[PDB]
RNA sequence: GGUACACGAAAAACCUUACCUAGACUUGACAUCCUUGGCAAAGUUAUGGAAACAUAAUGCCGAGUGACAGGUGGUGCAUGGUUGUCGUCAGCUCGUGUCGUGAGAUGUUGGGUUAAGUCCCGCAACGAGCGCAACCCUUAUCGUUAGUUACAUUGUCUAGCGAGACUGCUAAUGCAAAUUGGAGGAAGGAAGGGAUGACGUCAAAUCAUCAUGCCCCUUAUGUCUAGGGCUGCAAACGUGCUACAAUGGCCAAUACAAACAGUCGCCAGCUUGUAAAAGUGAGCAAAUCUGUAAAGUUGGUCUCAGUUCGGAUUGAGGGCUGCAAUUCGUCCUCAUGAAGUCGGAAUCACUAGUAAUCGCGAAUCAGCUAUGUCGCGGUGAAUACGUUCUCG
């Protein structure tokens, strides 16, 4: 076993003024470089103001309140043939999963081009289509399904 | 004089005994001599050999020793000869080796 | 598996055993092997001086020798018979433009040296000399010279086959853990008949606090 | 009135020169710009939040010269000289600053890439 | 290639190639350097090249220029694998 | 067959490119240290002895 | 098996080399002792030879003599030494004493406290040893001695010394160790890391580093030499590399390290060369001179497909080392472009400057698809809710 584990902490970026966006940069980072990721998901907020003409900030958070999870799910089994629990999760691990939700979907998709891709991927989520939100629901249907699980669990 | 810029060079394995020979030669210098600026350290060569320490395979566990190569610099203003004659006399372990301009 | 005890302090609690240097790696090999044929003779040919170590100083082709061995007059011999002996192996082993001027002087106190002990107890197991009541004399000897506590642990044919029955032996304070600690190592192989016994010595030689560097 | 001030992240040391000037800083590292030195991103901004919480680039000349390691090390060192130049300006800045957590010299460097370990903590691969 | 006089041969091999050639053309003689190329005088003659265990024969031609002596002289045998 | 590579080491080969390294003291060709001329493990053991001027553990 | 599989081996065209074929040699290639002496020792050129070599000649060394020399021949189930794993895991024991007829137990147990048998209270136990701890090195801050070959819109900097951090102070709660909180402070409660690895286990590995008893060989299992083979080939596994593309392909401008290394070498600059390179020719025994960082930024093209991705395979022409590149080196240019659009059961690594990823240096070595190893710096993450399961 272990200990409670601390947190590094995160600094928001006094540009756009939002921490989140700064998990954003994150989370779409590869190989370790902010400069691209920071260049795609900058592209990606000029285009934001230039279709759908509208705050990047409040787009940003409509997705983000879309997207975010209610309920998680645990494993605990006892023998063959194993039974899920759902249980509850802070808030900082739901929208970290919204985040990476957001993440693993945009590099999934038609149009090519990281720019659109990503864009698409953000207006997606903020207008509650199938891209996101429908892991999310069915993650929800799961659960309160088995709830009696959930009652009774450790 | 007829010697000006005698630009000994002195470079040692070891650095207590080289600080001990030039604290001796800055000592010694600081009679007849004048106008000598203090030790120059040096960036100390460094090397780091590493070797398997087992006699058959056993790879992955090897250890590494360490040839440290320390090294000051002087620069005498200017010889006045008598202070060479002075300087005849020194017999400088063999740990430092010297070199001069 | 554990490191030797004496190359983890050396060269920061002890000084080296052969100071020298040449031009860079062109015959500095030569002058190592040459030197250490040197050493090999002292601890090999003449057993009776129990030379504890030797000290070599090269600064281009010039040699000394400092020895420090507990019965001087073995190296010396009768009138001097021996001594120019002993010199001209080591010239005709060093060559003949060098110059030798070697140096014998007794150690103060040898039988706190490891080597000279390791020595003795190499010539008592290669004698036939029952090895525990041998480990005993010379561990109350050692140890009656006011010295620190000991470690003497001997492998090999204990008188027979089945060499898994090691004897070992620890009689105080010698903490391998502290590199302040001013220890001394060696060891010995006592060719016995039946093949080679491995003996090896750890003293205990006081603290060496405030020491700063080596010596 | 010169202030002076040393930072050293990673490899990178940085001399700052400050004096409080009739513009608002006319920033200027290395005898150029930073914009086209450092490329636009919160690098560039990094530098100037020790003085968002302070008289945020009122009057403060910058007068750095960089040298060592990249250039995160290298603003990470002209980071830590701005704050160690504003402490010089005015001992009152230090319950602001260190409360942020600004100064200390946060000491992430590269390690030692140890023996056995491919990036000193990558082991090899298992196999059975 | 050696780029400079790039036809190498080990240079005692020519004198009694060129001796035979000039001496009837005898075609067996025992020859072991396969470190050797041709000369285009090379061609007419039949060489005892040793690949390691004997001598086997190899008539050069016209036909091909350049390449090396020994190439003609294969060293090791096919796979011969067992069922199992 | 050790002994007889010992003295063919010694030797002054036919060619440049005849000869190789080697320990002195022992005739292991494999390993050895031109800065040394001493074998890996014969380096450990001199090291550990000490003849080598310089020799610390290294701790960088 | 973990603890073997980019391992011995930090470099096999010849040597290496221990194997095979063939050529030759025999107190022998190499060593001592016995007897006898004092000038050749090597290397060089014809000569037959592929070459050991026989020649003929130039310029410490010899001649007869047995113990024998020699063995990479065997026995790690005789071994010394060395090393791996449990494992940097917290464990292993001893002296006196007591209990028990006895093996044995009591210390080492009980409570809190930690990474720790770390400490302290209780205790028929009192103490002690190995280990752990701290003493070492190294990075993180400040002060000083010093100033070049650094630096010099200058005190950076390097390397020596010293200070600093010691639960130091305060709050709580505890008997006390100690725990947590706060202030100061660069760092606060083993600061990051290295070095350091107990008794022993696995008859663990190594007789092929070395030494090594015993056994075996000796005009041969020893010696030298030329060629080959250690690089094969129906197949399978392991560790790596390139990828399978627009986070990208290509083109032009473009700046940013650190460490290490180098006078038979690094190689500046210049010329020729589509290029491998070739030539000229400084400086550099070196903080001087040299060994152009790549990612990154800007601009442009490419527009999603076995492709302007991908690079094998194959053909040719050049280059370099080396006497020499067919087994059996490598680089450049031209020519074609396999397969692969993310991968089955299953698995591995990692708690930060780490992973990933970008390059740079060194070693053995003249040459090395080392993509290996050993090191240096650039950019630069997520999460630890928690122990129910799983591994030990
Ligand atoms: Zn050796």
């Amino acid at each position: 076993r272990k200990n409670r584990a601390p947190k590094r902490t995160v600094l928001p970026d006094p540009v756009f003024n939002n921490t989140l966006v700064t998990r954003i940069i994150n989370v779409i980072m590869e190989d370790g470089k902010k400069g691209l990721a920071q260049r795609i998901l900058y592209g990606a907020f000029d285009l934001i103001e230039q279709r759908t003409k509208e705050k990047p900030l409040t787009v940003f958070e409509r997705a983000v309140g879309n997207v975010m999870p209610r309920l998680e799910l645990r494993v605990r089994r006892i023998a063959g043939s194993n039974y899920q629990v759902p249980t509850e999760v802070p808030q900082d691990r739901k929208i970290a999963l919204a985040l990476r939700w957001i993440a693993m979907f945009a590099r999934k998709r038609h149009e090519k081009t990281m720019l659109e891709k990503i864009a698409n991927e953000i207006i997606d989520a903020s207008n509650n289509t199938g891209a996101a939100i429908k892991k999310k629901d069915d993650t929800h249907k799961m659960a309160e399904a088995n709830k009696a699980f959930a009652h009774m669990r450790w | 004089v007829k010697y000006p810029e005698l630009k000994i060079k002195l470079e040692s394995y070891d650095s207590t005994l080289l600080d001990l020979t030039t604290k001796k030669i800055v000592e010694v210098v600081k009679g007849v001599d004048v106008k000598i600026k203090g030790p120059l350290p040096l960036p100390t060569k460094k090397e780091v050999i590493t070797i398997i320490r087992s006699p058959h395979v056993d790879k992955a566990s090897r250890e590494q020793f360490e040839k440290n190569r320390h090294k000051r610099l002087m620069i005498l203003v200017d010889v006045n000869q008598g202070a060479i004659d002075s300087l005849k006399r020194i017999k400088i372990p063999v740990g430092v080796t010297l070199r001069f301009s | 598996q554990k490191v030797n005890s004496n190359g983890l302090r050396f060269g920061i609690n002890k000084n080296w055993i052969s100071r020298w240097t040449a031009n860079s790696h062109a015959q500095t090999a030569k002058w190592l092997i040459e030197d250490e044929k040197i050493r090999n003779l002292f601890f090999v040919n003449y057993r009776n001086a129990q030379v504890s170590n030797v000290e070599i100083e090269r600064t281009q082709a010039t040699v000394d020798v400092f020895v420090y061995a507990a019965q001087p007059a073995f190296l010396i011999g009768s009138e001097n018979k021996n001594i120019q002996k002993i010199t001209k192996q080591i010239k005709q082993i060093i060559g003949r433009t060098t110059n030798l001027d070697l140096t014998i002087n007794e150690i103060g106190s040898p039988m706190l040296s490891a080597r000279i002990i390791a020595r003795d107890l190499a010539n008592a197991i290669e004698a036939r000399v029952p090895l525990r009541t041998a480990m005993r004399q010379s561990l109350i000897k050692v140890l009656k010279a006011g010295a620190n506590g000991i470690k003497v642990l001997v492998s090999g044919r204990l008188n027979g086959a089945e060499i898994a029955r090691d004897k070992m032996y620890i009689e105080g304070n010698m903490p391998l853990s502290t590199l302040r600690a001013d220890i001394d190592y060696a060891l010995e192989k006592a060719q016995t008949t039946y093949g080679v016994i491995g003996v090896k010595v750890w003293i205990n030689r006081g603290m060496i606090y405030t020491k700063g560097l080596n010596r | 009135q010169s202030y002076y001030g040393l930072g050293r992240r990673k490899s990178s040391s940085a001399k700052v020169y400050l004096t409080p000037t009739q513009d608002k800083g006319k920033i200027t590292v290395n005898r150029r710009d930073p914009s086209e030195y450092f490329p636009n991103k919160l690098v560039i901004q990094d530098m100037e939040q020790p003085l968002d919480l302070t008289d945020l680039k009122k009057n403060f000349d910058i007068n750095v010269v960089v040298k060592g390691g990249g250039f995160t090390g290298q603003a990470g060192a002209i980071r830590l000289g701005i704050v160690r130049a504003l402490l010089q300006f005015n001992p009152e800045l230090k319950k602001i600053l260190k409360s942020k957590k600004l100064t200390t010299r946060d000491k992430r460097v590269k390690e030692r890439k140890k023996f056995g370990l491919y990036g000193a903590r990558r082991a090899p691969q298992f196999t059975k | 290639r050696s780029a400079k006089k790039g036809a190498f041969v080990d240079a005692h091999l020519l004198k009694k190639v060129i001796d035979m050639n000039k001496q009837e053309k005898k075609r067996p003689i025992k020859t072991w350097s396969r470190r050797s190329t041709i000369f285009p005088e090379f061609v007419g003659n039949t060489f005892a090249v040793h690949n390691g265990k004997t001598f086997i024969n190899v008539y050069v031609t016209d036909d091909m220029v350049g390449h090396k002596l020994g190439e003609f002289s294969p060293t090791r045998n096919f796979k011969q694998h067992t069922a199992n | 067959a050790k002994k007889s590579l010992k003295v063919k080491q010694t030797r002054i080969p036919k060619f440049a490119v005849r000869a190789y390294t080697r320990c002195q003291r022992c005739g292991r060709a494999r390993a050895v240290l031109s800065h040394f001329g001493v074998c890996r493990l014969c380096f450990r053991e001199l090291a550990y002895a000490g003849a080598i001027p310089g020799v610390k553990k290294a701790s960088w």
